């Protein structure tokens, strides 16, 4: 079991900023190998045989190290380079994979695009009722949501769901869902989705007015 | 085009048996080793083991973590790779990748370069239920970029297919990762098209549940 540690676990760099990473092992290996993983995809070979760049890998990319300590460097950050990187060894069976580093890119802040939608007919006609609310395309990730109904926010039955940095815009989105009984929702009228970001001193919100 | 295709993935009762498949093409199977790797939702990659080539007796290596429980093999008749899974635990729930390992030559520039898309495996007795799909329609047309959504609630297990206008709407699509709640998953699908496409061109949200075999299109109604 040559167990491999990569550090750091996470990191957000700015374009042109320097980057070094390590699959660091409990025992000597002959070669360090590295992969890059980008959301929804299978890994791609990145550096092989410790230092030989893989197919379609930029020369700003290099790999190195020795025995128990190996490295992956990004000379100067580039937006395309963002992904999860996994080091490791095929020295001693069993082959083992590094703990990973999740490299995100630093870009221009962007106010999240908040949207709110009332319970459709069908669901409501299905006997249900729940109010969705996307918080599209923002940066950085760190953002808190807080529903509100008739003045009181909403803790219970609130399940949120982020994504990781989009490939096409380098931003983040969140999706809080407020679910409630068909019968319940009719006991309130104004449901408001509240967004907390560094792009806004105030909690940007959205909201509708229940009607029949 | 070197192609690798894993099937077999689905839900599996705990302690039960699951056989993972993986079709191959564009290379000479028997000449190439083939590992097996897996990744659990939101985590790190885990090497499960390979199987050598013809000139190396098709000898199987494994991971101690999975030794005695998993056997790797391959039908050399029609170049496929397998993975036998026994006494499966929730912690084997993941998505499994067949990868072309080293070969009878020196293209080690290759070796571990070609992966498949991976197949997802969910270890649980837990019951299978298709989803209910509903259109997230706004209220009070404004905003040059009007955003509509798809609420995919009440299905099991993962995954589900969601794309817009029979895949025509790839741009500005926002499908979220499911949330597990009460042994149940839910996600949404947001798209930001202009007024020109909608609600004029008509926008559809085609949802699918491979498991419960649930394919449905929600006509995003203007309201
Ligand atoms: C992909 C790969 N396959 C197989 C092996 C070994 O095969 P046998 O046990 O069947 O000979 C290695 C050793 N990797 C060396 C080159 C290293 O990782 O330094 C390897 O990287």
């Amino acid at each position: 079991d040559i167990e491999l540690t990569q550090s750091p676990a996470i990191m957000a760099a700015s374009p042109g900023e320097k980057v070094t990473i390590t699959c660091s092992a409990t025992s000597g290996v002959n070669y360090m190998h590295w992969f890059q993983q980008k959301p929804g995809t299978s890994p791609k070979l990145w550096i092989y045989s410790t230092s030989n760049l893989a197919s379609a890998v930029p020369a700003r990319f290099s790999g190195s190290g020795s025995g128990t300590s190996y490295s992956l460097t990004i000379s100067r950050m580039e937006a395309e380079d963002a992904a999860t990187y996994y080091c490791q060894q095929r020295s001693t069976y069993p082959f083992t994979f590094g703990g990973g580093t999740k490299l995100e890119l630093k870009r221009a802040d962007a106010a999240p695009t908040v949207s709110i939608f009332p319970p459709s007919s069908e669901q409501l006609t299905s006997g249900g009722a729940s109010v969705v609310c996307f918080l599209n395309n923002f940066y950085p990730k760190d953002i808190n949501v807080k529903w509100k109904i008739d003045g009181s926010e909403r803790q219970n039955g609130v399940l949120n769901s982020w994504t990781d940095q989009d490939s096409k815009d380098s931003t983040y989105s969140m999706s809080s869902t407020l679910t409630l009984t068909k019968d319940e929702y009719e006991r309130h009228n104004s449901y408001t989705c509240e967004a907390t970001h560094k792009t806004s001193t105030s909690p940007i919100v959205k909201s509708f007015n229940r009607n029949e | 085009e070197v192609k690798l295709q894993e099937s077999g993935g689905g839900l599996v009762q705990p302690g039960h048996s699951l056989r993972l498949s993986c079709a191959t093409s564009g290379f000479t199977f028997t000449d190439y080793y083939m590992s097996w790797v897996r990744q659990p939702p939101g985590k790190a990659l885990e090497w499960l083991g390979l199987i050598r080539n013809k000139a190396n007796g098709y000898t199987k290596e494994y991971s101690a973590s999975v030794k005695g429980r998993f056997t790797i093999s391959r039908d050399n008749s029609q170049s496929i790779l397998y993975l036998q899974m026994n006494a499966l635990r929730a912690e084997d729930s993941a998505t499994y990748y067949c990868v072309r390992d080293k070969g009878s030559y020196g293209n080690y520039e290759a070796w571990f370069a070609y992966w498949g898309q991976g197949t997802t495996v969910t270890v649980s007795s837990a019951k299978t239920t298709p989803p209910s799909v509903y259109p997230l329609a706004p209220g009070s047309q404004t905003n040059s970029m009007v955003t509509l959504g798809c609420l995919v609630k009440g299905y099991f297990p993962e995954p589900v297919t969601v794309t817009w206008n029979s895949g025509s709407l790839s741009s500005g699509v926002h499908t979220f990762p499911a949330v597990l709640q009460s042994d149940l998953y839910t996600l949404s699908s947001s798209v930001t098209v202009p007024s020109s496409p909608r609600p004029s061109e008509t926008v559809t949200c085609n949802v699918a549940h491979p498991a419960s075999s649930t394919k449905v299109d929600k006509k995003i109604v203007p309201r």
